[PDB]
């Protein structure tokens, strides 16, 4: 169950292997815009969280 | 141009990295390589310009 728009959840990842690559198991995104990054590049940066 | 100014274009990736001074016209489409791609897709199928 997803939170309200105004009360958007949010959770910090940090400490863990970040695998961008099951995002693709979730049907053709009406949207996947990455800005500022590529979206295949993300999975080869380190970063903080 | 207000919102305009489309004739002046750019790429922000490419299926490799430019050798200098080399040159480019084609726009095809980066394969997406984890699903069949001949016509538009998902995860790596947007169109590079």
């Amino acid at each position: 169950r997803f939170a309200s728009v105004y009360a958007w959840n949010r959770k910090r990842i940090s400490n863990c292997v970040a695998d961008y690559s099951v995002l693709y198991n979730f049907a053709p995104f009406f949207a996947f815009k990455c800005y500022g990054v590529s979206p295949t590049k993300l999975n080869d940066l380190c970063f903080t969280n | 141009k207000v919102g305009g100014n489309y004739n002046y274009l750019y790429r922000l990736f490419r299926k490799s990295n430019l050798k200098p001074f080399e040159r480019d016209i084609s726009t095809e489409i980066y394969q997406a390589g984890n699903k069949p791609c001949n016509g538009v897709a998902g995860f790596n199928c947007y169109f590079p310009l």
